[PDB]
RNA sequence: UCCUCCUAAAGAGUAACGGAGGAGCACGAAGGUUGGCUAAUCCUGGUCGGACAUCAGGAGGUUAGUGCAAUGGCAUAAGCC
RNA sequence: GCCUGGCGGCCGUAGCGCGGUGGUCCCACCUGACCCCAUGCCGAACUCAGAAGUGAAACGCCGUAGCGCCGAUGGUAGUGUGGGGUCUCCCCAUGCGAGAGUAGGGAACUGCCAGGC
């Protein structure tokens, strides 16, 4: 299973930040759409959230879970994260390549002011 | 014919007894041989080498069994 | 006891080596490696044996 | 019929179940999973003589404490390991 | 242009329209079929590259997988695995090519099948093809390799064609027209 | 007879012989052959006894066998010190605890099963009872 | 002399000319990191492939593997690229 | 209130099997691939760009105990202390008290955020 291989790549690099007491933001993708989560190192409760099935970011974008998406989910989390004052978060791949969409939400985080 | 040889150790099982106020850097847990029986996971990461476990804060030892496999734990809690 | 004791030696002009094992049946080339020179205070090439 | 007299059980434990053997009577349980287990004692002459009739395990028995019929029947049996005697039955509520 | 039949044929007009069906993700799929080679402890050989480049590189430029072992347990001397086979398995438009010239080689011409083939007998879903006979060739040079194309091409079938099978389409050797 | 055909380690310690028996209820046959009293049953003794059963139920019914000699006991040679390592293995034995069913029969009348439990009781060492399959 | 298991009594330790086995090395990659991956075995169709060479499918789940004895480990793999 | 996705808590009362159910909300298969990138060949997978199609497979939910799993009460084994028969093993007072079985339970429960109705 795809979903099965992913989770199995994401486990190490998940309990290294959760050893570590980081707050993660993590990236989650689709073909439709891509998702964005800073969560609290303790893992239970998220606290900022930036998606594209969010009817304000889908309808600025030609197409939902596009590169030019990604950096739009990723600006918008980063955003939010520097609205609630949170900063020196830990990015999590989720099992994912860092290229593509998961590279253009990261890099537009790093732009729009998150750093790693 | 002859078969009387053998190795020695002189310590094998853990010293923090989940009361012991171990401080800084103490083995918790040294000559387990091994991180299976006992994984470090409450100060950081302990198990360096030879995979003795060791505090890495001043506090209690704390034994905890978590995660899907049913794996024990050896944690590090401040007083 | 194939493996025979060799000198890594710096080239950055001073008398520091390191000392390591290598067997010359099959490694019978000279080994190179980026190690740190105290004296220097920087990591550079170390190749020499004894 | 049959009728088994028992009595509840004041003590238990090995040492009230041995005594309870010196004094040639032994253990027993009752059960149903709608309330509570009942303990009792039964006397072993009688009650091996039932165990010696063969239709003891197949039909349900009824057991008497305090005038209180109680109809059972028998679940398991533990025998002596070398003797004829037997120590303990557990009856399901029938 | 196999794809295209795939795609047009057996499928559009009368099981929609009558009676309808639930799904072409239901209706089975071709999947990439393979072909395989099966040569001996000898590494000298290139002659098993050259073929099945060969077969690749008639329309391609890339080369085969060299395959040594997938259990990497060996009842020889040496246990690590030596490279003894090939391995192409056909992929997209070029697997659709690929089962396309097998079928209008071997198919419209009666060249191959002399008896009954199917001899060895048991039920679960196995189609390998082993011809021992070369059919078709890219270069000028028809046959100067040792190998006369007894290679195995992995198709894999539930053989059972039920329906329009037992109605008309049996399989056997009458070419007939309209 | 008797003997496994392989076993793991050549020679065992010595050990203690435990409280009671597992394997007290009459299981595959109808008439069994039960201990009282411990011991170590010796693979010949279990021979002997399986030879004067069978030959007194004149090979018809049923025999089984419940034990198996899978302990070595070693002995040193005459006129050997002590020492000198472990002894060398000569002999197999069962460990019997009190209520162990040693054998099992089955297709005979009951007073022929006695007579030839009898006849196996006078060659084992243990005191041993006659007993019957009693459903619980 | 050194290592592993048992003896050894659920902390450590613990003897015998007690019961079993190994070591006196190897590796400049078989170390580091990053990225990726998952075995043994069994049932089937095909080129000397035959019972076991290589494919493809299914079952199974670590019964594999660890440079080398044994023990404890190991999937977040410390196993493979 | 229902459904879906993400991150957890707890780790077989949590899973497997069998049967049913869901769709351009969401998710999966799916379309194409020169280009961002990859296959010791493999647009299998990893990726990227996304007109159509179906949920078939997968996944989620529900029912079913067939198998896993949990599991009493009572008894038994063992054992600390004291005492007693003992030839190698037990008994009594007292304290602790299993494992396997039995009745039974069991088709998980819950927290945060986001989306549709």
């Amino acid at each position: 299973d795809k979903k099965s291989a992913r989770i199995r790549r994401a486990t190490r690099a998940r309990r290294k930040l959760q050893e570590l007491g980081a707050t993660r933001l993590v990236v989650h993708r689709t073909p439709r759409h891509i998702y964005a989560q800073v969560i609290a190192p303790n893992g239970s409760e998220v606290l900022v959230a930036a998606s594209t099935v969010e009817k304000a970011i889908a309808e600025q974008l030609k197409y939902t879970g596009n590169k030019d998406a990604a950096a739009a989910v990723g600006k918008a989390v980063a955003e939010r994260a520097l609205e609630k004052g949170i900063k020196d978060v830990s990015f999590d791949r989720s099992g994912f390549q860092y290229h593509g969409r998961v590279q253009a939400l990261a890099d537009a985080a790093r732009e729009a002011g998150l750093q790693f | 014919g002859g078969s009387t040889r053998n190795g020695r150790d002189s310590e094998a099982k853990r010293l923090g007894v989940k009361r012991f106020g171990g401080e800084s850097v103490l083995a918790g847990s040294i000559i387990v041989r091994q991180r299976g029986t006992k994984f470090h996971a409450g100060a950081n990461v302990g198990c360096g080498r030879d995979h003795t476990l060791f505090a890495k804060a001043d506090g209690k030892v704390k034994f905890e069994v978590k995660g899907p496999k049913n794996r024990k734990f050896i944690s590090i809690e401040a007083e | 006891g194939i493996r025979e004791k060799i000198k890594l030696v710096s080239s950055a002009g001073t008398g520091h080596f390191y000392t390591t094992t290598k067997n010359k049946r099959t490694k019978p080339e000279k080994l190179e490696l980026k190690k740190f020179d105290p004296v220097v205070r920087q990591h550079v090439i170390y190749k020499e044996a004894k | 019929m049959f009728t088994i007299n028992a009595e509840v059980r004041k003590e238990q434990g090995k040492g009230a179940s041995r005594r309870l053997r010196a004094a040639n009577k032994f253990p027993a349980i009752i059960y149903g999973g709608k309330e509570a287990p009942l303990a009792i004692e039964l006397d072993h002459d009688k009650v091996m003589n039932m165990q010696a009739k063969a239709e003891f395990y197949s039909e349900v028995l009824t057991i008497v404490v305090d005038g209180k019929e109680i109809k059972v029947k028998a679940q398991d049996v533990q025998r002596h390991p070398y003797k004829p005697k037997l120590q303990h039955i557990d009856f399901v509520r029938a | 242009a196999k794809l295209h039949d795939y795609y047009k044929d057996e499928v559009v007009k009368k099981l929609m329209t009558e009676f309808n069906y639930n799904s072409v993700m239901q209706v089975p799929r071709v999947e990439k079929i393979t072909l395989n080679m099966g040569v001996g402890e000898a590494i000298a050989d290139k002659k098993l590259l050259d073929n099945a480049a060969a077969d690749l590189a008639a329309i391609s430029g890339q080369k085969p997988l060299i395959t040594k072992a997938r259990k990497s347990v060996a009842g020889f001397k040496i246990r690590q695995g030596y490279p003894i086979g090939c391995k192409v398995t056909l992929r997209g438009e070029r697997m659709w090519e690929f089962f396309e010239r097998l079928i209008t080689i071997a198919v419209p011409r009666i060249r191959d099948f002399r008896g009954l083939s199917a001899k060895s007998f048991d039920g679960r879903g196995n189609y390998s093809m082993g011809v021992r006979e070369q059919i078709i060739f890219p270069e000028i040079d028809y046959d100067k390799v040792d190998r006369v194309r007894g290679l195995d091409i992995t198709i894999t079938t539930t053989a059972k064609s039920d329906e329009e099978g037992r109605a008309l389409l049996a399989a056997f050797d009458f070419p007939f027209r309209k | 007879m008797l003997q496994p055909k392989r076993t793991k380690f050549r020679k065992m310690h010595k050990g203690r012989n435990r409280g009671l028996a597992q394997g007290t209820d009459v299981s595959f046959g109808s008439f069994g052959l039960k201990a009282v009293g411990r011991g170590r049953l010796t693979a010949r003794q279990i021979e002997a006894a399986r030879r004067a059963m069978t030959r007194a139920v004149k090979r018809q019914g049923k025999i089984w066998i419940r034990v198996f000699p899978d302990k070595p006991i070693t002995e040193k040679p005459l006129a050997v010190r002590m020492g000198k390592g472990k002894g060398n293995v000569e002999y197999w034995v069962a460990l019997i605890q009190p209520g162990k069913v040693l054998y099992e029969m089955d297709g005979v009348p009951e007073e022929l099963a006695r007579e030839a439990f009898k006849l196996a009781a006078a060659k084992l060492p243990i005191k041993t009872t006659f007993v019957t399959k009693t459903v619980m």
